[PDB]
């Protein structure tokens, strides 16, 4: 083999090329999480609009519109919940990898 | 259309997870040469000396 | 097309009588939620 | 043109019965606001 | 930009619940200092 | 026409935000060379000396 000490300096330099690779992938995973959060914010906002269309229905006793609006809201809230469920899943993944990277 | 976009979403997330795995699989190469070869083979050779 | 359409419904979750029960559940769930929301502001 | 026009209404928010309810809401909202404004100066 | 922004918050000291406690400490510290200063001149 | 002008408005605002992002993305280059290369690589070399 080559000069063992030369490999030590050469090898430890090679390892740095990978820790950044994990760093970029770790950070890139964050964008997927927060991106869905805005989508969930839009989904809950769209649901929030729908409840607002139901809250305007709450006033003046236009319940059937609060019914249809909330009925459609639940589909969007289910999507919001689906995005929220995906967001909850991603939250654990980002934390443990950060702990791994912090540990690593 | 609602189904197709969801698949396109998890794919980038799924692609994101494997990118960490690609960086994850490689660090094992670090330990082998830096611990077994270096800290147990190069190390033992000169340590035995 | 009749065969092509049939191929779809078997690989995907097929319609079931329980689905309507789930619908009248999720629908009634929101009906109960809607009326629950109404009384919340009245109080 | 019939196909071209139809393509538009699906990508944009399509007309719905709720929209008229929103209209008679926003319209009634201003009617209530208008009459509310009138009594404000009378007081 | 979402990825670029995320890269920043990990290398720098990230926001923590303790930071607000430090803020309401440093803020309360000056509130206590402020009232302490007031009575100093009154005496 | 009311719709088109609104898009032309947010675009200049959206273009304004990315200009800050363009200046934002670059400062990370400052820290790397001025902290890791300078304050952890040039720094360590002479500090180790």
């Amino acid at each position: 083999q080559e000069a063992p000490e030369d490999l030590l300096e050469r090898l430890l330099g090679e390892m740095e090329l990978e820790l950044i690779e994990l760093r970029r992938a770790l950070a890139q995973t964050i964008a997927t999480f927060k991106s869905t959060e805005r989508q969930r914010d839009a989904q809950q906002l769209i649901a929030q609009r729908w409840y607002e269309k139901a809250q305007a229905a709450l006033d003046r006793g236009n319940e059937q519109l609060a019914r249809e609006a909330l009925g459609q809201r639940q589909s969007y809230q289910s999507h919001t919940e689906a995005l929220g469920k995906s967001l909850g899943e991603q939250r654990a993944l980002v934390e443990q990898v950060r702990g791994q990277l912090q540990k690593l | 259309e609602r189904k197709y976009l969801e698949l396109k979403s998890q794919k980038n997330l799924y692609l994101a997870r494997l990118k960490s795995a690609i960086a994850a699989q490689k660090i094992e190469e670090i330990a082998g040469n830096l611990d077994n070869a270096s800290a147990s083979s190069l190390f033992e050779r000169i340590e035995t000396k | 097309i009749l065969e092509l359409e049939a191929e779809r419904e078997l690989l995907n979750p097929p319609p079931s009588p329980l689905d309507k029960k789930f619908e009248q559940w999720e629908e009634q769930q929101a009906v109960e939620a809607t009326l629950a929301a109404m009384k919340a502001r009245r109080s």
